[PDB]
This record gives structure tokens, C-alpha cells and sequence, in this order.
């Protein structure tokens, strides 16, 4: 049972790392998207403030 | 980014806090009876 | 009164009048055009100049071209003669069946009904859709809004509602196509002719169509919803009828205003929208209502730009509705159709004293188990399914079965799915979901609840898999 | 005379402020003294804003602007077939001028509700995945959306090349004239594309409109509408046209440039508020006409490039809201050699199912069901589902610049869905496929001719198919 | 035509003329200055006033100071006399070696080649480098994104490409230091002098340098790429050569264009980039192409802001890139030089219809065995040790000694032809050298040199 | 009126986000330059000069009071938005409602972790 | 002055973030077109023409030198902000300091993974 359990835990942690890497990639895409949107929104605010003068 | 799992307050930070509180309340009950 | 064009920028036209400056919202006719080019006065600029929004294309306009004032806003033909006909934003027939010979014309700009005219009756409207009838039921005479991104099923859902409610409806119906596909309008026209709801030979037609589609300049797309409102308002007030008003898509209205807001010379608001978004939307939506003179049940498809529900237009529309069906792209990629988000769709008659304690308890328990599943989703995603407790695994299994059983095959979707549509009565929905929540089917596979009608079809599909 | 002529007050940001032209119409073509052209965009009380179709380097303050009296239009007709023109209709292939007798405005409104009819007849792409699972009909707007270098232009070019088997025959009804609009592409890429179409003899029924990356933004904005007018010429005369816009993302970027240079309020991703209208008024002009309007059609295959597979962005969702379905191309699939990298769980054709032929229906209903099961699974019952699905996704692969006739696709999908492939190992499937095709082409042109003329598979043709497939599979490695 | 300064705001100068307004993109010369100040017309503002961007500092400018119209865009000396020299954006020498005595001057603003001048089929540009030619080949008249910066031998690879294209094809090279650090520009100049690519004593120089320094106004940094492209265009269109053009960096070209557009008051687009980002990039890149006389192949150093590949600057640059060469430190710290990452370098002409079936199959086999070896290394069977051995030998045989390093290392440099590379990797994959040791492939040219090193 | 006459009143502003939207519309149409999210620069003043008028008076002024319950709608739970943070910095405490708590059966969906009353036990009965 | 006379000088700009802020204020008040984070279009030009003046001279020009140590304060470690990006692009490497390293007992809190010197060992002695 000890050998079976150590093998099972090794494979389980391998799968957990795989899934964590997948979520990290998707969230990195989302983060880059959101930071680009935030920069664009701040630019638009500054430009609309300057255009109203 | 140390302590960022608990800092994100997700499903993993709540279970971390639950684990710490369980363990240390058990330890506090064990330390109070021996005082 | 006659003025002359002094500036043309897109859909916006400045007209200078020597005498008799026309009021705001008046309709003006451009002289020298092959078709009728109507300008709607929006602003008085000063120095006897007005700024107008054109209801058609402004190509070919020359500075100095003559413009007559009609003396009134855009007036469309209202009456029972508009039933079975198609008219555009300015009330002209676009079905090649000749003139609409009504006895009365109503302006598309009118005041909203007063506070003392409001009604309070909140009887349910069963639709045959399991998720709608269970979790966010519609009300007769209420305002329904179907939110969704691009290609999630707003038109499919609104066509299913036309099939399930409008044919079984006793009163009249008005479909306002606003900034949508023209081939979809052609499909709807010919399908209503086939199904006898529109009759080309006598006066038994029950639907009036008003179309300004996504090939139209922004003025027509901004006012065609008002034209449809005027038709429905006539049917509600002067006829006392119970009206069904389907608006697909209402977001275009707001979007059209945005497209002209810059040319009208206004400082942009958040996300580039007009500063008048909320008050324009309110002026439009407050006429879409049930008064104590007649009822209007309204189904409005609401586009969500880039799937962002915090966008100013859907976020502002949320406050005008009695029931909201929020479709989700994530749920649509799981194959579940309709893609209703069960934890984002609400209704105001989801109240024990209105739908019954049984209905209320089943709905609230379904939503509780779905919220618990969503809370577990993170651990399920990283640490796998095996790191949960026994009650957590039971919650996950029941929540997945409920997710499947919320899906349903539509009759409008029979063509590209092969599965015959299902119209599930409300009691059968409540019973099936009560039974799933109880655990009476914890032994069946979750694939047995996918795309079925009542729970008996679920057990039949389970016995057919094994 | 400041009624037919004006003087440039200012030039820059792609806009020329002109003094005069008192009788110019809105959206009218004007001609600058340097030989360039422009469109009157803003008629103002004291000047005319002119969108210049070319470089502002060629226009100076004080230059004379004459007015041509015509709203912006392009030459249309049969005389454009085989020619490569720019966004204004001027030939850029050196083969001399275009001998066109008809001009057509580029901003004409799409047909109404009455002139249209449902899409009924098929537009054959020759690609097994498309023609079987995502069928396209004549008059449809089907979007080709995907990341960069996923095979979108390849799908469009395969369609254009496939139309040769119909344009050479005597069935005038089944002919399809093609238009390819290049918007913001490399010029060398368009030259190599025209070479590919010339080798396959597909240029004699194709018009290429070229507004490449070095062209001014107004030209890349105008090119799709010029191409659409050239297609509307066929749509309105009883003929059938296919138009590809490659791609509308770069046209939206060109229009955003023009709008930001006009000081217009940016929105999401700095795009103007009317960037949806820009594509909606364009893709609405692809229609199927009823028989009282000639019965012709215009099919549109717009192309959209996503960033890191994000299909919920602004412009992708706009075009998805405009079109009749989409063909998703994934980078994950394309990298794994699955080409065309068509995602089958995400691509859809709303109005194309009614256009699919009966034989292709008979095989593709089963193929689609089996693929849905293979997707929903991935013991001894689901293992067969996995095997069948793997064999089918190996059968859906295809080469480049070699589209297939509908009867050959039907035969291959038959051999795949009746179950004659469960014996072979997946790595050999493609092999069999190719060899099998040759067999059916070499000694069985009669069954193929019967299936082609009948549009369906009869019990006699079904029996002959079973015979031929069993015999070939028996004596095959 | 003579005008006078009417406004000076930073690097923007409004100049008013009284007769003969200069067209847009013309160069004007400010009068009465110790150093040459050149303005470039950007807009006609009306009332005989043009707005211009300065190519140098505007301190000490006076309203009313005379300005002469040159009559053409910025003109730079073009010819074989620019080889081995350094010039700035306006074509004057910045190496203190005297004037550049060419016979002709070319304007830095030119339209891309017409449609009927394009080549209709893509050919390969053989560089003599094994990993590049095999796995991610370069196309003639294409653009190559060079990823990886310091510590991976970027300059050694640049100089070896210069040397190899000069030897194998007889085509010269231009190097445009857009936004160049002056310290690193001096460093590059002296590494090119020591490695013989630049020769200060005879006319055997292979590369021409154009430096737009990092401390110059954004107009100079936005036009230095055009200056280098103009030199390369001369070498292509007048001598029918296959020219190399290096652009280091291309993100700095985009950044300078964005800064220039912001200075002109234009509304920024998404993420703050100029609204004309795609058309600026296009007007630059479309002049890099194969015409009927010659070709210009461009190696361009790519910087990715915030590691975001969907950022507008890389996303716009990647639309023009025909190939990619990734220099990895995980390969350099492994011992392999050049440090090209053989699994991340890509090519668009890696297609059986372009490079042939044999090349495509050899390259695909090499890449598959390298991916297999990565997978096997992850878990550290019967023949998987044989795959490990073959893949390690393939990794070693991807290395190559360069000529531009012969003085520092002593090892002779190797310019491996394409056929020898293809057949060597084919033979290693087949198993013809499963007995030769692992280090018999490290730092050799053709496979015959591998067997000759295995003999010892 | 009640506050100044020894009587006690309660006012609910349902909701102040829509008042902020209407004020933004008026200001943008009056051609006043926009600020964050196009809101005018003095939207905080807009809400603070309103929420300061809720007060408890002493005996010399009648002893009357005015309690204020402003309502704020957040988007996707973004408490960090402009108007939400303004009104949170103004008031004497918040009652945070959540969608997750609502659907998990907790009705009213008050988040006791975040919901604070800066007055606290000072305004309770002794038994409570 | 020292770099030109055969002597060696070191200069510490502490810090360039505040100089960029002052320049942004001067530019916004002069109505120059703002860019990202309201910074002017030539703020990179500002810092680059400041920092390129630190140079090592050859022996024919006296052999003197000027070394520059600009300081930059990031907000939550964001090196992708506008001015951090510009100054990282201009310089020959960066000594990066962390807060976690600081409170973990590592003082100076120099993150060696993120720190880099492009001159490298050429700037060292043979023993070091
Ligand atoms: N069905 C296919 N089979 C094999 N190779 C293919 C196939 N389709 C495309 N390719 C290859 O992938 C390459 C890129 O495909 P393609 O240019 O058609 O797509 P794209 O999305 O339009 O690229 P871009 O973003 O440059 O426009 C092609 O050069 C071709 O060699
Ligand atoms: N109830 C449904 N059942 C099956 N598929 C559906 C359903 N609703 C939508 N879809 C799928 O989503 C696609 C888009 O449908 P549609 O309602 O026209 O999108 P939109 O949200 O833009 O109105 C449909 O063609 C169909 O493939
Ligand atoms: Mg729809
Ligand atoms: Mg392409």
C-alpha cells in the first residue's frame, strides 16, 4: 500500500501541476487583455478631458 | 509572491485559514488542559 | 416653412431657416430626392439654424438644398390595417402590398404613461422553457429582457418565445426588428405567412412587423424602435387589447444614438457612449409598459458588447426589466442550450406568495446547489475530483445533473439539431427538479438528463443508454 | 469658379480641407490636380472635408480640386474577370485598362426583406470538413475566424479553385464568379495568390481587389465596398458571386485610423462607435434574391484574425453578430497537423443545412453525430466511439490547393461512416483515403457520375459503394 | 523657396513660407546654425504654414529664423562608398573618417515596388548556418524576427550572416541602429572592425551602418529605418544584389513613430500607439521585398513589451514576419553556438511546396526527435535510449563554428551548403552514425567533418 | 423639516448611482470637462453635501434627527469603482450584499465580514 | 566637467520618477498633447538625452568617464509602467530591489534573478 500510495500521489501532483499551468496560461491571457484595456481607458479619459477645453 | 494563496481569498485561502484554525484550536485545547 | 441645408456630416444635417424655425422632434422633407428623405430636428443651434438626424442616406445632398417642415413629428399609420404588413421607420410599407390605409396616424414621439396609469397585476406567463419557467418566470404584462453576447441564442430564444406564446396568444402582436439581419426578417415574414399568423388575403392577421435593420443609417436604427412602440401603444390604448411586443435587438437603439452623438457635438461619456444614454433609454422604455388601459408583454433581446455585462448599455437596460434571462457563452460552450445563466437570471414574481411555496423552494434549492458547485469549481479544477468529501461529491453530481436537465430542445432548433422540440408544462418542470434535488435519480448517468423534456424522458434515455 | 472647383485649405491626417465646391454632393468623388481622387465626407458652411484615396504627400495647400459630379462608384461587369484592380477599380496588373460599360456606387444599401428568399442551393468549397459539417449556401455570410497562420486564406483559395469544375461546364445555373478583396495584406502575398489562381486556371472567373499594407487607410477602407459592388453586379443580373474579404480586421484598423485622425471619440479598443455599421452595411449586401429579382446571389466569406484565440473581442463579436455562422480555426489543432484546423464543436452554419445536397446529407448526418459522440466522450462501448472518431478526424484532414468534388467527398465520408476504417490503424487512414480516391476515379467514374447527376445515393448506388469499398479494403495494405 | 520659423514647441516647428509651399515629407534646412538642423514636413496647416518634425534639437531656435526648402525628401548618399561607414538619419558621416563620396543621393521616402515587380514564388535564402537553413529557413525578400538579446551571441550571429551573405551571394548588408545605445553602437562598430566585416584600410567592407541614436528626437529615430532601407534599396535596385538589412530594434521604430504622432497632437489609439501604426509599419516593410532586379531580406530584432505577444506593436510586426530565429540562453548555457532554439524558431516557407518534400521531411524528423528527447528528459524504455542518443547527436550537430570568431577561438569557420545540411541530418536520423561518439558532432560543419573528428 | 422640529425622519436614496449618472449627463451637456469615467470632478462633493445633512441634533436644537440609507449598485462586485468608493468614504458604515451569499440561501445576503457600523453598540438596546 | 578633464565622476539621480512627474506637469500646463499616463510625447527623449551623457571617453579625449546611477521607484513592482519601461530601455542594466527580500532578512534586498549588468565581467577585477 505504501508503494501504491506514493505512486498515486506522484501522479496526482503531476496532474495538479498540469492543471495549474493551464489555468496560469488562460489567466495570463486574461491579464494582458485587461491591462491593455485599462491603459486604453485611461488614455481615453485623458484625451476626452483635454478635448473639452 | 509569498503568502499569495491566502491573500487571494479564494477557495484555497479559505481552506488554508480553516486548516490553521482547526489545528491551532486543537493545540490550544491540548495546551490549556496541560496548564 | 422652408429652410436650406448648410452642412452635411454623416447622418447629421444642419438646416438654416429664414422664417418659421421648426420645433425639436419635427419631421422635415428634403426636396429634390428620388425617395422620401426625412430629417428629425434634434437641436436648435442658434442663428435660425437647426441640427437634424436623417432617417435615410445623406448621399447626394448639396449645401443649399431646400427642406420643407411638415409641422409635426414623424407620423406613422396606426390601426388594425397595419396587422400583417411590414413598415419601415417612417411608416412606409416595405412589403410591396400597396398603401396601409388606416384612418389615423400617430407620432412616434409621445409622452410616457403617468404614475397613476400604472398596473400592478403579476400573473405568471408559462413559456414551456424549463429554466425560464423554473428559475426566472415571466409575467403577463411585464418586461422581459434576454441578454447575451454574439451567437449565444438570443434570436433562437425569442423565436421560441414567439412560437410558444404568440401563437397561443389571444390578442395582437408587434415585432420590431431593430438593427438585425435582414434575412432574419425575411425568414420571420415567410414563416408567419406559412403558419397562418399573417394572412395575405383577408384581415385575420395577428402580427404587425416594423423593420429597420443593420443595413440602415443610424437615424433609422434609432427611431424604428419608436415606430414599433407607436404601433403597440395604439393597440394597447385605443383598442384596449393585450399586446405582445418583441424587440430584437434593442441594444442597437442605444448603439445608433452613440453613432450620432459625436456628430451632434456632445462630449463623450464612458466607453465613448452618448452622455444621454440613460435618459434616452428611459424615455424609450417607459412607453413599453402595461397601463390600466391595456397590457403589453414585452420581450426584448439585448446584445452584450464583447460579452461585457458591465457595459453601460446592458447595465442601464437591467433596471427597466421585470424578468431578465442572461445567456452565457461559457454555458453555451458546454453544449447546454438555451444558454441561460441560472445564477444570473432573475424575475420579480419569483416570490412564494406569487408562484407557490413549492415552486419557490424548488427554484431556490436548484440555485443553492448550483452556487455550491460553482464554489467547488476551483478545487475541482486544480486538485481533481478525488480531494472532496462525500457530501461535496454528491453536491457536484446532483448539480451536474441539474445543469443537464436545465437544457432543452427547441422547436425552432429542430432544423439544425434533429431533436424534436419539447414544451414542458410548469408542473412537470417543478416535479422533475424536485425529484432530482431529492436524489431519486442519483443512480442515473448525467448524460441521461441532457436535452430532454420532462423527467420521464430522462429516465427513458437512461434506460436506452444502459 | 467656386461652385465646381475648390482650393485645398489644409492637408494632413489623410483629410483635405477644401475651400469652394459649393455644388458638391455628400459622398461625391472629387479629383485633385495631382491625379488623386477623394470623397466629400463633411460638407460644412465654409469648407469641404475630403477623404483622400492615396497619399497626402501628393496634395498641397492651394491645389485645385475639381468635382466629377458622381457619387463614389467603381467599374463593374464581366470585363473585370481575370483582372487585378485596386480599391478604385484601376488595373494594377499591367494588362491595360478595364473596358467596362457600367459603373456602380460603392455605398448602395443592401436589398430589403421582399427581394430576398431563403438560401437553398449549395456553395461548394471542396473542403471535406466545410462541405460536410459546416455547409455554405449561395447568399450566405459565413465568417472565417482564427488566429494568424491557421489556414484561413487557404480555405478561401481552395473555394475559389474549386469553382472551376462548375465554371467550365454548360450548367449556367451552377457557375460562381469569385471576388477576392485583399485588405492590408502584403503585396507579395497577393502576387503569389494571383499566381496560384493563374496556375489552377482560376483567374478567368475571379476578380482580385488589392488594397495592401502600404496603401493609404482610405483605400483599405474602400476596397471591401468596391469588391462588394463588383459582386452585386452579378447578384442583380441572375448570376452568382462569391466574395472573400481578407480580412475585415485590417479594414476595421484602417477605419479606426481614419476615425481617430478625424478627432472622433474612441470606444472599446479605441474603435469608433460606428465600427459595427462599417461591417454590417457591407455584409448585408450578400443576399439570395427571389426569382422576381433575377434569382441571383452573392455569397460572402469575411475573414477575421483573433489575438491569442480570443473570439469574444470587440470586432470578432461584431462580425459574429452580423454573419450567418462562422468557421473557427484553432492554433492548437493547426500545430498538431490537423489541417484544415477547423474546430467542429464551435463552427456552425445557420442557413447552410438547407443547401447541402442529399448525398452529402446522408453521409454527413452520421459523420456529425459520430463526431459529437467522440467529442463528448474524450470500457468496450465508448472505445468504439473513440476509434470511430479518431478515424473520422483523420478522414477530415486535407491538402492545400486540391479541392474535391462532392461525389468524391461523399464516397470518402461513406467509407468512413459505414465502418470500413475501424480495421486500419489511424496513422494509415490518410494513405488509404488517397489510394481509395484514385481507385474510384480510375475505374468507377460511372457510379460517381450517377451520384453527381442524382444528387443523392440510391440503394443501387449504395450497393455499388459497399461493393467497391469492400473490394478495395480487402486488397489494400 | 525660403520661409521663416513661426513656432517652436519641443521637437515640432511650424514654418511659414511666402511662395512655393513645400510638399509633405520634404526636408527643410534651418539657416544660421553651427550644426545641420533638418526639419521634415508633416502637415500643411493653412495660411502658407507647414508643421514639421525636427531631426535634431531645437534649442536656440528663434521665431523668424530663415529656413530653406531643399526641394526633395531627406536625401542620403547611396553607393558602395557607404560600406564600412557610419551615417546618421540625414546621411552625414558620424565616424569622423571624412565625407562619404558617393556619386548619387537617394530620398529616404519611396513607394514600395509595384504589383508587377513582385516575385510570384518564394525562394530560400541560404545562410550557411545549419540550424537556420534546416529548421527555420529564411526567404528572399522576407522578414525575420530575431528574438533574444544579450548573452546569446546576437552580434556574432549578425556578423556571421553578413559574412555568409557576402560570400555565398555577393550581397552587401545594411545595419540600422534604430534607437541605438551609443555605448553599444561603439561596441558593435569595434566588433565589426575586429571581425573583418568592416575594413578601415581597403574597400572590402561588407556592411554599411546607419545609427539613429537613443538621445535623438523621435523624428530621427522614426526615419533612421528608412535611411537604412534606402541604402539597401540602392544596393538591390542598382546592382541586382540580394541585400541583407538589419533593424535593431523594430520596437524602437514603432515607439519613435508613436512619440512623433503624439507630438503632432494626434489622438492615441489602443495601448497608446499612433493611430497610423499599421500603415507606418506597412509603408516601411513593403519596401523590403524581392523585385525583378534583386531582393532585400530583413533581420529585425523583436522586443515584446510586458512579454505580451498580443500587444499592438508585436502584433503589427508579426503580420509582416516571414520567419523567426529565437536565441535561447537555455541553449547557450548548454554549450551550443549559435544559441538558436531549434524548437521555437519558425518559418513560413517550411512547406513541402516551397522547400521541397525532402527538406520538409528532414526538418520535421529533426523537430520530432528533439521534442521526443525533451519528453524523455522530463521522465529522467527499449529504444528510447536510442532516441536520446540520436537526439543528443542532433543537438550537437546543430552547432557550428563561425568565421567571425576564428580570431578569438582559432577554430575555422564553416559555411555549410543546404544540400550538405539536409543530407547530414538525414543520415543522422537514419542511423548511419549510431556508433560515432556524442562529441564527434559538436562544432563541426558538414557530416564528413563529424566522421573525421570521430576518427580521432 | 422633521429634523429641525424635534421629530425623527429616515430617508432612503435608491439609488445614488443613478443620481451620479444624471449629474454626469447634465455636466457633460453643460460642456464641463469630464473626469474619471467621464464623471464630473465634483461628484464626491455632490454626494457629501447631501449625506452630511443627515444628523442627530442636540437638545438646544430640538433633539430631532435624520437617518440616511443611501443605496449603491456595484458592477460585478467592484466595490473599488469611483462612485462606490466615494460613497463608502462618506458614510458611517456599509451593509455589503453579495450574489454568492444570496444564492447560497443566505437571505438577506448581508456579508457580516465586510458590513460595519461605525456607531456600533452605542446605538443598541441593552438586551440586544 | 570632470568627464571632460581626464577625471572620473559618478552621478546619482534620486530619482528620475519625480523629474518625469515635474516634466509632465510642465507639459500638461503648456497644453502639450498628453500620452500614456498623461506623459508628454518626448519624456523618453528627456530621460534618454539625460542618460546618454554618461560615457567612458577614449584616451585621445582625456580618458575620463561619467558613471550614472539613476533611481526609479516602481508601484507594486510594476516595471511595465511608462517611465520604468523607458528608463530600463535606456540603461545598461538594473539593480532590482524587493520588499519580500527586505523583510526576509536579506539586506541589501538585491534580487539577483532580476538584476542584470550588460557590461558584466568587463567591469570587474580578475580576482572578483
Ligand atoms: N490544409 C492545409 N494543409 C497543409 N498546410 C496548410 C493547409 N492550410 C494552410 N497550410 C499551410 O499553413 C500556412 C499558412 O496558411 P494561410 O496563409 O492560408 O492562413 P492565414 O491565417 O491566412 O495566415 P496569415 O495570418 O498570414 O494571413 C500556409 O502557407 C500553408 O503552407
Ligand atoms: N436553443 C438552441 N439550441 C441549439 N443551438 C442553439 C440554440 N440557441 C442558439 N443555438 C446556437 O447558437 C447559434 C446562434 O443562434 P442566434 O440566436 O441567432 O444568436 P444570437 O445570440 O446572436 O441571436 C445558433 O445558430 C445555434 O447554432
Ligand atoms: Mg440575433
Ligand atoms: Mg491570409
Amino acid at each position: 500500500s505504501t508503494t501504491s500510495e506514493q505512486s498515486a500521489r506522484m501522479t496526482a501532483m503531476d496532474n495538479a501541476s498540469k492543471n495549474a499551468s493551464e489555468m496560469i496560461d488562460k489567466l495570463t491571457l486574461t491579464f494582458n487583455r485587461t491591462r491593455q484595456a485599462v491603459i486604453t481607458k485611461e488614455l481615453i479619459e485623458i484625451i476626452s478631458g483635454a478635448a473639452a477645453l | 509572491g509569498a503568502g499569495s494563496i491566502r491573500e487571494a481569498g479564494g477557495a484555497f485561502g479559505k481552506r488554508e485559514q480553516a486548516e490553521e484554525e482547526r489545528y491551532f484550536r486543537a493545540q490550544s485545547r491540548e495546551q490549556l488542559a496541560a496548564l | 416653412a422652408t429652410g436650406r441645408i448648410v452642412a452635411v456630416i454623416g447622418a447629421v444635417v444642419d438646416v438654416q431657416f429664414d422664417e418659421g424655425l421648426p420645433p425639436i422632434l419635427n419631421a422635415l422633407e428634403v426636396q429634390g430626392r428620388e425617395t422620401r428623405l426625412v430629417l428629425e430636428v434634434a437641436q436648435h443651434l442658434g442663428e435660425s439654424t437647426v441640427r437634424t438626424i436623417a432617417m435615410d442616406g445623406t448621399e447626394g445632398l448639396v449645401r443649399g438644398q431646400k427642406v420643407l417642415d411638415s409641422g409635426a413629428p414623424i407620423k406613422i399609420p396606426v390601426g388594425p390595417e397595419t396587422l400583417g404588413r411590414i413598415m419601415n421607420v417612417i411608416g412606409e410599407p416595405i412589403d410591396e402590398r400597396g398603401p396601409i390605409k388606416t384612418k389615423q396616424f400617430a407620432p412616434i414621439h409621445a409622452e410616457a404613461p403617468e404614475f397613476m396609469e400604472m398596473s400592478v397585476e403579476q400573473e405568471i406567463l408559462v413559456t414551456g422553457i424549463k429554466v425560464v419557467d423554473l428559475l426566472a418566470p415571466y409575467a403577463k404584462g411585464g418586461k422581459i429582457g434576454l441578454f447575451g453576447g454574439a451567437g449565444v441564442g438570443k434570436t433562437v430564444l425569442i423565436m421560441e418565445l414567439i412560437n410558444n406564446v404568440a401563437k397561443a396568444h389571444g390578442g395582437y402582436s408587434v415585432f420590431a426588428g431593430v438593427g438585425e439581419r435582414t434575412r432574419e426578417g425575411n425568414d420571420l415574414y415567410h414563416e408567419m405567412i406559412e403558419s397562418g399568423v399573417i394572412n395575405l388575403k383577408d384581415a385575420t392577421s395577428k402580427v404587425a412587423l416594423v423593420y429597420g435593420q443593420m443595413n440602415e443609417p443610424p437615424g433609422a436604427r434609432a427611431r424604428v424602435a419608436l415606430t414599433g412602440l407607436t404601433v403597440a401603444e395604439y393597440f394597447r390604448d385605443q383598442e384596449g387589447q393585450d399586446v405582445l411586443l418583441f424587440i430584437d435587438n434593442i441594444f442597437r437603439f442605444t448603439q445608433a444614438g452613440s453613432e450620432v452623438s459625436a456628430l451632434l457635438g456632445r462630449i463623450p461619456s464612458a466607453v465613448g457612449y452618448q452622455p444621454t444614454l440613460a435618459t434616452d433609454m428611459g424615455t424609450m422604455q417607459e412607453r413599453i409598459t402595461t397601463t390600466k388601459k391595456g397590457s403589453i408583454t414585452s420581450v426584448q433581446a439585448i446584445y452584450v458588447p464583447a460579452d461585457d455585462l458591465t457595459d453601460p448599455a446592458p447595465a442601464t437596460t437591467f433596471a427597466h426589466l421585470d424578468a431578465t434571462t442572461v445567456l452565457s457563452r461559457a454555458i453555451a460552450e458546454l453544449g447546454i442550450y438555451p444558454a441561460v445563466d441560472p445564477l444570473d437570471s432573475t424575475s420579480r414574481i419569483m416570490d412564494p406568495n406569487i408562484v407557490g411555496s413549492e415552486h419557490y423552494d424548488v427554484a431556490r434549492g436548484v440555485q443553492k446547489i448550483l452556487q455550491d458547485y460553482k464554489s467547488l469549481q476551483d478545487i475541482i479544477a486544480i486538485l481533481g475530483m478525488d480531494e472532496l468529501s462525500e457530501e461535496d461529491k454528491l453536491t457536484v453530481s446532483r448539480a451536474r445533473k441539474i445543469q443537464r436537465f436545465l437544457s432543452q430542445p427547441f422547436q425552432v432548433a429542430e432544423v439544425f439539431t434533429g431533436h424534436m422540440g419539447k414544451l414542458v408544462p410548469l408542473k412537470e418542470t417543478i416535479k422533475g427538479f424536485q425529484q432530482i434535488l431529492a436524489g431519486e435519480y442519483d443512480h442515473l448517468p448525467e448524460q441521461a438528463f441532457y436535452m430532454v423534456g420532462p423527467i420521464e424522458e430522462a429516465v427513458a434515455k437512461a434506460d436506452k443508454l444502459a | 469658379d467656386l461652385e465646381e472647383t475648390g482650393r485645398v485649405l489644409s492637408i494632413g491626417d489623410g483629410i483635405a480641407r477644401v475651400h469652394g465646391l459649393r455644388n458638391v454632393q455628400a459622398e461625391e468623388m472629387v479629383e485633385f490636380s495631382s491625379g488623386l481622387k477623394g470623397m466629400s465626407l463633411n460638407l460644412e458652411p465654409d469648407n469641404v472635408g475630403v477623404v483622400v484615396f492615396g497619399n497626402d504627400k501628393l496634395i498641397k495647400e492651394g491645389d485645385i480640386v475639381k468635382r466629377t459630379g458622381a457619387i463614389v462608384d467603381v467599374p463593374v461587369g464581366e470585363e473585370l474577370l481575370g483582372r487585378v484592380v485596386d480599391a478604385l477599380g484601376n488595373a494594377i496588373d499591367g494588362k491595360g485598362p478595364i473596358g467596362s460599360k457600367t459603373r456602380r456606387r460603392v455605398g448602395l444599401k443592401a436589398p430589403g426583406i421582399i427581394p430576398r428568399i431563403s438560401v437553398r442551393e449549395p456553395m461548394q468549397t471542396g473542403i471535406k470538413a466545410v462541405d460536410s459539417l459546416v455547409p455554405i449556401g449561395r447568399g450566405q455570410r459565413e465568417l472565417i475566424i482564427g488566429d494568424r497562420q491557421t489556414g484561413k486564406t487557404s480555405i478561401a483559395i481552395d473555394t475559389i479553385i474549386n469553382q472551376k469544375r462548375f465554371n467550365d461546364g454548360s450548367d449556367e445555373k451552377k457557375k460562381l464568379y469569385c471576388i477576392y478583396v485583399a485588405i492590408g495584406q502584403k503585396r507579395s502575398t497577393v502576387a503569389q495568390l494571383v499566381k496560384r489562381l493563374t496556375d489552377a486556371d482560376a483567374m478567368k472567373y475571379t476578380i482580385v481587389v488589392s488594397a495592401t499594407a502600404s496603401d493609404a487607410a482610405p483605400l483599405q477602407y474602400l476596397a471591401p465596398y468596391s469588391g462588394c459592388s463588383m459582386g452585386e453586379y452579378f447578384r442583380d443580373n441572375g448570376k452568382h458571386a462569391l466574395i472573400i474579404y481578407d480580412d475585415l480586421s485590417k479594414q476595421a484598423v484602417a477605419y479606426r485610423q481614419m476615425s481617430l485622425l478625424l478627432r472622433r471619440p474612441p470606444g472599446r479598443e479605441a474603435y469608433p462607435g460606428d465600427v459595427f455599421y462599417l461591417h454590417s452595411r457591407l455584409l448585408e449586401r450578400a443576399a439570395k434574391m427571389n426569382d422576381a429579382f433575377g434569382g441571383g446571389s452573392l455569397t460572402a466569406l469575411p475573414v477575421i484574425e483573433t489575438q491569442a484565440g480570443d473570439v469574444s473581442a470587440y470586432i470578432p463579436t461584431n462580425v459574429i453578430s452580423i454573419t450567418d455562422g462562422q468557421i473557427f480555426l484553432e492554433t492548437e489543432l493547426f500545430y498538431k497537423g490537423i489541417r484544415p484546423a477547423i474546430n467542429v464543436g464551435l463552427s456552425v452554419s445557420r442557413v447552410g443545412s438547407a443547401a447541402q445536397t442529399r448525398a452529402m446529407k446522408q453521409v454527413a448526418g452520421t459523420m456529425k453525430l459520430e463526431l459529437a459522440q467522440y467529442r463528448e466522450v474524450a470500457d468496450a462501448a465508448t472505445q468504439q466511439l473513440l476509434s470511430r472518431g479518431v478515424r473520422l478526424t483523420e478522414l477530415l484532414k486535407q491538402g492545400q490547393y486540391s479541392p474535391m468534388a462532392i461525389e468524391e467527398q461523399v464516397a470518402v465520408i461513406y467509407a468512413g461512416v459505414r465502418g470500413y476504417l475501424d480495421k486500419l490503424e489511424p496513422s494509415k487512414i490518410t494513405k488509404f483515403e488517397n489510394a481509395f480516391l484514385s481507385h474510384v476515379v480510375s475505374q468507377h467514374q460511372a457510379l460517381l457520375g450517377t451520384i453527381r447527376a442524382d444528387g443523392k445515393i440510391s440503394e443501387q448506388s449504395d450497393a455499388k459503394l459497399k461493393e467497391i469499398v469492400t473490394n478495395f479494403l480487402a486488397g489494400f495494405e
